[PDB]
């Protein structure tokens, strides 16, 4: 199957670069233009460019013009683009994309659409890296009703996003919902965790919310116990 | 040495109609055009921007290969220039365009008593090709003020029309296939070369 | 660069037709071909549309193209809820170097459930939390649909002004929606009130929870 694979997430500071890669199977990496596309949180797509891997030929989109640089290395069927000057406001997902139409001429290019798309690296961009403190919310007689209670953890001033939450290292996946983050007046995130349980349960299971916070290296495991 | 594999291109079995004109690039090769040009299989050898007796010293980025069915009184419409239903609407070249278009009588490949319907044509379209575009879409085509919203009738039409090809047709309403030759030059090392 | 104009929200019911419009110029959808894209929360864009109209293999046949001039539109006809997700239109812009230009986006919502009203569970802040010398109240809300709920935190009976943050809803596991607010304060306010009360507004009835140091 054809498939663009890209490399992990990437936490950079302000005026840092990054460079990002794609790596292309199942077909003839040279038949096909890629494209780079991002996307900031919560907001649309936003194209940033062409390669041609046949020529290594460019078309940049201008607002980048400048600060992007895209390259290939067909021996390896990997396309790379690299981003500098980096600011705060260029933290977003970032996907390679392959263009539809094989074997275009790039004098007479034509664009058609984009069908296989890689699975997005997320970049960040920040000075600040704090971690989270991490609270349990007890399950209690007013979190519990008729044979079902519900437990959470709170995932307070942590800095930047995102946090993953899972239970029991993943083992605890039914009725688990972990809810987007707020952002408070202070600049740090907070988020919550919830799972609702059956309230038989309280006295033998045991519940674990493990919180990852990459940017600051951190991960904190926290025992939700009733009060 | 890899020897060009235009054999490939000229040999397959069914061709493209010419509204979803198939293209092949061919790299990494080395190719003898008096070959081709020295055949006499083809009734149609015209080439543009080139010499066709220079070919064999020149190197090319790449070459492409685009092929295609149409009918004979339509080949001549396969050239930089050209106005009509197949060069407007199927398929354009650039008046710069530097390649060559070879064309041969497929009537015993390609008609069938009864009709071979199997290749189309774009008969409508509401603004013309760019040289080198591929319009492959099937909207209803509004002919006149209605909106059409995908209902066909009156000035409402499918936008494909099938040649009709049968083996005792003239040979302006019989089938011929055609290959576009286009020589590409980018800033690039060259990949296809004569001998 | 040029912009293509979608509308920001769309919606329908299932075995409804909805159509999301793509307006844009005479150097874009006036001179090129239409594209579409799908996303669903948390991945990657999938192609839907291209040429106009042409489907890639596997999407199913309920999903339309259509251009004339300088606009397009994408028809969904028979909705399901799978459906639920953001659209994005797109085509090649002729100007200066030529480039992709995206629409804005358009999510659809299916509305395919019947009015189910919010549970509501608020928890006070937590033993540790109090000794760190902090204090959250979390009030969860779960289990509704349709997806807005206003939300209101009052301190007895007095409303609560400050420190109010609140999530905006959106889908748990069971497509049902969730949403989350917060009340901070030092421990000395949670220490010296009655109760507090986290009362939540969907469909223009309330649910409410208290909670008390108590
Ligand atoms: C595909 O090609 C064969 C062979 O054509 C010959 O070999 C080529 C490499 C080239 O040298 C041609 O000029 C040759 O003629 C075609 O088969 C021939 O068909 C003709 C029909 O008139 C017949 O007279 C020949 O005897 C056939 N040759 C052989 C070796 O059998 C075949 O028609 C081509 N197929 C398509 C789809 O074009």
């Amino acid at each position: 199957q054809v498939q663009l694979v890209q490399s992990g997430a990437e936490v950079k500071k302000p005026g840092a670069s990054v460079k990002v890669s794609c790596k292309a199977s199942g077909y003839t990496f040279t038949d096909y233009f890629l494209h780079w596309v991002r996307q900031a949180p919560g907001q649309g797509l936003e194209w940033m460019g062409w390669i041609n891997p046949d020529s290594g030929g460019t078309n940049y989109a201008q607002r980048f013009q400048g600060r992007v640089t895209m390259t290939r290395d067909t021996s390896i069927s990997t396309a790379y683009m690299e981003v500098s000057r980096l600011r705060s406001d260029d933290t977003a997902v970032y996907y390679c994309a392959r263009d539809n139409e094989r074997y275009q001429m790039q004098n007479y290019y034509h664009y058609y659409g984009m069908d296989v798309w890689g699975q997005g690296t997320t970049v960040t961009v920040v000075s600040r890296r704090l971690p989270p403190s991490v609270f349990p919310l007890a399950p209690s007689s007013k979190s519990t009703s008729g044979g079902t209670a519900a437990l959470g953890c709170l995932v307070k001033d942590y800095f930047p996003e995102p946090v993953t939450v899972s239970w029991n290292s993943g083992a605890l996946t039914s009725g688990v919902h972990t809810f987007p983050a707020v952002l408070q007046s202070s600049g740090l995130y907070s988020l919550s965790s919830v799972v609702t349980v059956p309230s038989s349960s309280l006295g033998t299971q045991t519940y674990i919310c493990n919180v990852n916070h990459k940017p600051s290296n951190t991960k904190v495991d926290k025992k939700v116990e009733p009060k | 040495t890899n020897l060009c594999p235009f054999g490939e291109v000229f040999n397959a079995t069914r061709f493209a109609s010419v509204y979803a004109w198939n293209r092949k690039r061919i790299s990494n090769c080395v190719a003898d055009y008096s070959v081709l040009y020295n055949s006499a299989s083809f009734s149609t050898f015209k080439c543009y921007g080139v010499s066709p007796t220079k070919l064999n010293d020149l190197c090319f980025t790449n070459v492409y290969a685009d092929s295609f069915v149409i009918r004979g009184d339509e080949v001549r419409q396969i050239a930089p220039g050209q106005t009509g239903k197949i060069a407007d609407y199927n398929y354009k070249l650039p008046d710069d365009f530097t390649g060559c278009v070879i064309a041969w009588n497929s009537n015993n490949l390609d008609s069938k008593v009864g009709g071979n319907y199997n290749y189309l044509y774009r008969l409508f379209r509401k603004s013309n090709l760019k040289p080198f575009e591929r319009d492959i879409s099937t909207e209803i085509y509004q002919a006149g003020s209605t909106p059409c919203n995908g209902v066909e009738g009156f000035n409402c039409y499918f936008p494909l029309q099938s040649y009709g090809f049968q083996p005792t047709n003239g040979v302006g309403y019989q089938p011929y296939r055609v290959v576009v030759l286009s020589f590409e030059l980018l800033h690039a090392p060259a990949t296809v070369c004569g001998p | 660069q040029s912009v293509l104009t979608q509308p920001p929200s769309a919606s329908g019911t299932p075995g409804q037709r909805v159509t999301i419009s793509c307006s844009g110029s005479s150097s874009n959808i006036g001179s090129n071909t239409v594209n579409w894209y799908q996303q669903l929360p948390g991945t990657a864009p999938k192609l839907l549309i291209y040429s106009n109209n042409q489907r890639p293999s596997g999407v199913p046949d309920r999903f339309s193209g259509s251009k004339s001039g300088t606009s397009a539109s994408l028809a969904i006809s028979g909705l399901q809820s799978e459906d639920e997700a953001d659209y994005y239109c797109a085509a090649w812009d002729d100007s200066l170097n030529g480039y992709v230009v995206f629409g804005g986006g358009t999510k659809l919502t299916v509305l395919g459930q019947p009015k189910a009203a919010p549970s509501v569970t608020l928890f006070p802040p937590s033993s540790e939390e109090l000794q760190a010398n902090k204090a959250t109240l979390v009030c969860l809300i779960s289990d509704f649909y349709p997806g807005a709920v206003t939300v209101a935190w009052k301190a007895d009976s007095s409303p609560v002004k400050a420190g109010v943050e609140t999530t905006t809803p959106s889908k748990q596991s069971n497509n049902k929606y969730a949403a989350s607010s917060y009340l901070s304060l030092t421990p000395e306010q949670w220490k010296s009130h009655r109760s507090y009360s986290c009362q939540v507004t969907h469909e223009g009835s309330t649910v409410e929870k208290t909670v008390a140091p108590t």
